[PDB]
């Protein structure tokens, strides 16, 4: 079996501009099996309403998948998304890097 | 327009 | 440019758990319109892409029978190769397809593709003449000897050849008013200190259909596409993309470096200094 691990970037969909609308964005990719685990955090806590794109694949046959949520981001809250898969020791967090 | 024909392995 | 149908399926497996979970995604270029997942109670073949609420009613039905009818023989096929693989019946496995026909902007058909893999690894193709299959292990030769017996691929170079290619006309016409419209990225540079005397510049741009895009940092000229670091392309999630490459430079020089932006949607390469 091929089991890849999975590339993980977390972004908005516009630039991040505090007390504006925006969405949360942790696009994954590159991975196999397909089973995979995304959660979005909010300072550490799980959010609810959380929405991903349809399970696609790539030209090598691996998958990716989109999570995302609506926030209006602040100079106060952070953010990061965790993500697990058979090919990772433990759930990996990588957090959002707004002046990336 | 999926393909109506699909085949067994 | 030129213009592509491009379907996807995967089926996965839960022993004990039921039946094999079964999705198709479908795109043109590269926007997805239609979409087929079999957990639910009644699973229908959907739009994604709202130009798609054109074709008439009969369309619909039709897709989510021929759906329901190849996630059967993707059950069928997941059992064969277990006896292909010797494998047990203990673990969840994969299986897909990947196919579809290209065009150019005139509209004539110049390419297609039907591909196969189990659990991840390439299975069966079919070769670019349409015609014969090249078979990756001598388990997938037993399907090979199989599908040129029943000469499986004249059934498939049709397809590839004609339906797909009068189907995809018909899309990109029916999505004319978004389909063939180019959105120029929106660039900018950032600045982030990498070290005491060594600092990143960062080249972005967002918001840019379709996907194909080139980010190059460039020295007074010369490239440095061996002292880049370029991120994987992602989706913006509202149908644009986003990308960006980043170089780490020697502090003080920023004005030496500079980022070009070629796409599709740029009347002319835009330039860019942090």
């Amino acid at each position: 079996m091929i089991q890849r691990t999975p590339k993980i970037q977390v972004y908005s969909r516009h630039p991040a501009e505090n007390g504006k609308s925006n969405f949360l964005n942790c696009y994954v990719s590159g991975f196999h099996p397909s089973d995979i685990e995304v959660d979005l955090l909010k300072n550490g806590e799980r959010i609810e309403k959380v929405e991903h794109s349809d399970l696609s694949f790539s030209k090598d046959w691996s998958f990716y998948l989109l999570y995302y949520t609506e926030f209006t981001p602040t100079e106060k809250d952070e953010y990061a998304c965790r993500v697990n898969h058979v090919t990772l020791s433990q759930p990996k967090i990588v957090k959002w890097d707004r002046d990336m | 327009f999926v393909p109506f024909n699909s085949p067994n392995i | 440019g030129s213009h592509s149908m491009r379907y996807f399926y995967t089926s996965v497996s839960r022993p004990g758990l039921g039946e094999p979970r079964f999705i198709i995604v479908g795109y043109v270029d590269d926007t997805q319109f239609v979409r087929f997942d079999s957990d639910a109670a009644s699973p229908r073949m959907e739009q994604r892409a709202p130009w798609m609420g054109q074709v008439e009613p009969e369309y619909w039905d039709q897709q989510t029978q021929i759906a329901k009818d190849t996630a059967q023989t993707f059950r069928v096929n997941l059992n064969t190769a277990l006896r292909y693989y010797n494998q047990s019946a203990a673990g969840s496995h994969t299986f897909q397809t990947m196919f579809g026909c290209e065009v150019w902007a005139d509209g004539r058909f110049f390419h297609g593709y039907r591909q196969y893999a189990y659990d991840g690894a390439d299975y069966i193709a079919l070769n670019e003449d349409l015609r014969s299959w090249t078979a990756a292990d001598t388990a997938a030769q037993n399907t090979q000897r199989k599908w040129e017996a029943a000469g499986e691929a004249e059934r498939h170079r049709a397809y590839l050849e004609r339906e797909c290619v009068e189907w995809l006309r018909r899309y990109l016409e029916m999505g004319k008013e978004t389909l063939q419209r180019a959105d120029p990225p929106k660039a900018h540079v950032t600045h982030h200190p990498a070290s005491d005397r060594e600092a990143t510049l960062r080249c972005w741009a967002l918001g840019f259909y379709p996907a194909e895009i080139s980010l190059t940092w460039q020295r007074d000229g010369e490239d440095q596409t061996q002292d880049t670091e370029l991120v994987e392309t992602r989706p913006g999630g509202d149908g644009t993309f986003q990308k960006w490459a980043a170089v780490v430079v020697p502090s003080g020089e920023e004005q030496r470096y500079t980022c070009r932006v070629q796409h599709e949607g740029l009347p002319e390469p835009l330039t860019l200094t942090w």
